[PDB]
């Protein structure tokens, strides 16, 4: 019981960076292809913060 | 410069409609080979499916 | 038909070379190999030496034989290919005489797409009346 | 004949030299090209810019 | 998130709002048609004049 | 110099095949090969495949190089 | 418990049913899917479909 209540805050931790890894390169491509159309930017970006 | 540049491209709202979803295609396609990780990587960069 | 007649031309240059009997450095490994064959494990004489100079040159043409194939038939033809298609748009005349259509095809198209943009209308309107 | 000998110990000096700089720079190539080359495995473009 | 792009198609009047004009680069985009179409004109009357 | 422009000009051929990578069936004996003297007797497996393709290249290179350099230098230009 | 145990069972004897599986699927591997994917060695993709 004590080794494995011992995991549960680095895994949290691991689950917390691993988002901020996703989040940045799906942003990356709303930025390349959407980078003309303005609305459409803040459309999308917002839909990926609202999924992720 | 003419790759780089966008817009309208139709004016009329019938041909804008197909516009759009054809763009968003183009969108999806780049999101489904960077899940897979198979990108147009810039120069001195790395992988999304190394960093995690 | 270009790459056709080059590489013809190509494989008589290349067993042409055969011919003219070389010897590179490394004939030691296949004469150590025949003496092998000979005792440890005359027509003997040359035929077998002659056997040896044989294993060499299956070898060299084991790959250069292909190697001509895939230089001109798969990989130069193609980029010429790509290459030369750039000349025939020089010619304004012919841009639209080109991009001629069967009038069945042409008709079609205008019709599919009205048909789309009508179901797209009817389903937006089904989705707003269970809003 | 006589600079066909030479040759030769030309052929592996390079061998040498290419095969030094495979271990310090294949690297960069490898955590770069890595998802294109479906998460490898032997990667078949990083192996084709060393030949 | 491949799913959620199609939800946004939904309402019937928003491809225009969406796919506002930008208007600079827009038009710029109609002088690189202009010039690469005069380019391409005079690029086949030198071919003609090389015999 | 109609000669040292046709060697000149074939050996940079020559290197132009040499990029594009087969090996049929003759690579089967190398790689075969190599498990006997390095294992037995990954960057590292990258590199062992490496070193034996350059082994049957360099089989070929101590050919063909000089071939050519022979045959438009002595064998042709003789009777040219 | 007894039936964990059957389960265990149950997985280890499908890795020997799976080679009939692998069989016919080597041969579309080796006249396709090995040389039309770049000349494998052990391709990710092709390795995906029988796991």
């Amino acid at each position: 019981h004590q080794y494995i209540q011992q995991l549960v805050e680095p895994a949290l931790s691991m689950l917390q960076k691993a988002m901020e890894i996703i989040q940045q390169a799906f942003i990356n491509v709303a930025k390349k292809h959407f980078g003309e159309f303005f609305n459409l930017n803040q459309t999308v970006q917002s839909t990926i913060e609202d999924i992720k | 410069e003419l790759r780089r540049c966008g817009a309208d491209i139709p004016s009329q709202e019938a041909d804008k409609m197909f516009f759009l979803i054809e763009k968003i295609k183009m969108f999806n396609q780049d999101i489904e080979k960077l899940v897979e990780g198979e990108e147009v990587v810039r120069e001195n960069e790395t992988r999304l499916y190394n960093k995690i | 038909v270009k790459h056709t007649a080059k590489a013809e031309n190509m494989i008589q240059l290349q067993f042409r070379m055969e011919q003219m009997v070389f010897c590179q450095d490394q004939i030691y490994s296949v004469v150590l190999k025949k003496v092998r064959e000979e005792i440890f494990n005359s027509f003997t004489e040359i035929g077998i030496h002659l056997n040896a100079y044989f294993l060499e040159t299956s070898k060299r043409l084991a790959n250069q034989i292909p190697f001509i194939i895939q230089y001109f038939m798969l990989r130069e033809n193609g980029d010429s290919l790509q290459k030369a298609m750039m000349q025939i748009l020089q010619e304004k005349n012919r841009y639209s005489w080109l991009l001629q259509e069967q009038s069945e095809t042409a008709t079609k198209r205008r019709i599919l797409k009205e048909r789309i943009y009508r179901l797209t209308q009817a389903r937006h309107a089904l989705c707003q009346f269970s809003s | 004949r006589e600079d066909f000998k030479n040759w030769v110990g030309i052929l592996a000096t390079n061998t040498q030299k290419v095969k030094n700089i495979i271990h310090e720079e294949v690297e960069k190539y490898e955590k770069q090209y890595r998802g294109k080359e479906l998460l490898g495995f032997v990667n078949y473009k990083t192996f084709e810019i060393i030949v």
